[PDB]
């Protein structure tokens, strides 16, 4: 399972 | 669930005003199912069909969970947005319902709250702040107190950690101390875990909690996380390298024992690789936090000397973006003004002229005033060794005098006074 935030502010839930 | 596919706003509204629980339920997934969609989700008019308290009202129903899940992903999706959107989910009162649910017995309710107050935090500082007053920590923190964290699903664990990053994050101002000391303990321990996706966001809250003055610093070094940056900074992976390397960069800000622990820390030994680093911008903020010690005392300058890195800043010096460049030139003249007679000796010998002088050419005024003094500390330094001429020889011979004559001409003024004195004191 691969899945980076990076440095993000917001996330948002795909489907 | 295939009934709840492409419904239309009004539909939705329909459901949801219904005293139907279940109707209830089908419409908040469909307006789940309609802000999941990967493209332009109506975002605004879910707003303007004025869904949101019916949503937050949903996340207090224990009774029925399915709709306590769809309106924490459907609120979760509203948060992401701009920062009116988030706006509108915290004015529905959305922050303790969602802090209301960390406890909850259901895990993957549990983990959508934990994702909602990420995105609410994430806004800025206000928001953070907000959920860290309405008592956020204690129930976070509460879902990693466990003996090992690999007990905890992949995705749960990754969630956390991103959200704790959001309340360590931004600056103006910085996150209460106390909830600081609260949260870095936790953070310590998921500094250690061994999944990347973890220690990227680990490294994130690290580089925002360092982001700042000497004692919010301090507070971080303190709890020991240098070694483990360090080691974190030779990682194979650019999203764990990037935030490592922040962290470093920003410790060094700091006060010179601050900096030291890096050193001693091992970190120099890295910099050979991330000096060179195909990626730009980590070779950007390495030679940026090389300036920071380049900054330092003479004995931490020694250390970059015995490292073997001069040489690497005279091939950065020599060819890399400009930027990186940019903060060479800095890292040079921090290097000049603090350093011994010997070092600054070494530097030249390393072939540090010719490429300092070859950024004369740029057209940035900055530059040009931090390589100028860069000159003047190194002429500084030849003046007390009596050779000052065969340093003005050494210019003259790669085109720099040519290049600083021509800057005597310069429009800005601390430029064009800054030359003047060097044609005429060595030429």
């Amino acid at each position: 399972e691969a899945g980076m935030t990076l440095g993000a502010r917001k996330l948002k839930k795909l489907g | 669930n295939q009934g709840t596919v492409n419904w239309s706003v009004e539909d939705i509204v329909k459901g949801i005003n219904s005293n139907n629980l279940e109707s209830q339920l089908q419409a908040t997934q469909a307006a789940r199912k309609l802000l999941s969609r990967e493209k332009q989700p109506p975002i605004d008019n879910i707003i303007r069909a004025g869904l949101i308290p019916k949503f937050v009202s949903f996340l207090g129903k224990t009774d029925c969970s399915p709709i306590q899940f769809e309106s924490a992903w459907a609120l979760t999706n509203i948060a992401s947005g701009t920062s009116e959107q988030t706006k509108a989910v915290v004015d529905g009162g959305a922050i303790p319902a969602f802090i209301s649910l960390l406890a909850s017995p259901h895990a993957h309710i549990s983990e959508q709250a934990v994702w909602a107050l990420g995105n609410i935090a994430g806004d800025g500082s206000a928001f953070r702040d907000l959920v860290i007053k309405h008592g956020a920590i204690d129930p976070l923190l509460a879902l990693l107190a466990v003996p090992d964290l690999s007990t905890l699903a992949c995705g749960y664990l990754r969630n956390l950690t991103w959200t704790l990053s959001n309340l360590c994050r931004n600056k103006n101002p910085a996150p209460p101390l106390d909830a600081v000391e609260q949260i870095l303990p936790t953070l310590v321990r998921l500094l250690h875990h061994n999944d990347p996706e973890v220690l990227a966001d680990s490294c994130w809250a690290i580089s925002y909690l360092t982001d700042g003055p000497n004692e919010r610093i301090e507070m971080v070094v303190k709890k020991g996380v240098v070694p483990q940056l360090v080691k974190l900074l030779g990682a194979t992976e650019l999203p764990i390298v990037t935030p490592a390397l922040r962290a470093i960069g920003n410790i060094v800000t700091g006060t010179d024992e601050q900096t030291q622990k890096v050193i001693d820390a091992g970190a120099l030994a890295v910099f050979p690789s991330l000096l060179t680093n195909p990626k730009t911008n980590i070779q950007k903020e390495a030679t940026w936090t090389m300036s920071n010690i380049t900054a330092g005392r003479q004995d931490q300058i020694q250390q970059v000397v015995n490292h073997g890195l001069v040489p690497f800043l005279v091939g950065v010096l020599s060819k890399a973006d400009f930027k990186t460049q940019k903060e060479a030139a800095w890292a040079i003249t921090n290097y000049t003004s603090g350093g011994t007679v010997e070092q600054i000796v070494y530097l030249v010998h390393c072939g540090i002229i010719e490429p300092l002088m070859n950024l004369l050419s740029a057209k940035d005024t900055k530059i040009i005033q931090v390589i100028l003094d860069a000159i003047s500390n190194i002429f500084q330094a030849a003046e007390k060794l009596g050779e000052t001429e065969k340093l003005s020889i050494m210019i003259e011979e790669c085109g720099g005098l040519d290049k600083i004559e021509a800057l005597q001409r310069h429009e800005n003024e601390s430029v064009y006074k800054a030359s003047l004195n060097l044609i005429e004191k060595y030429f």
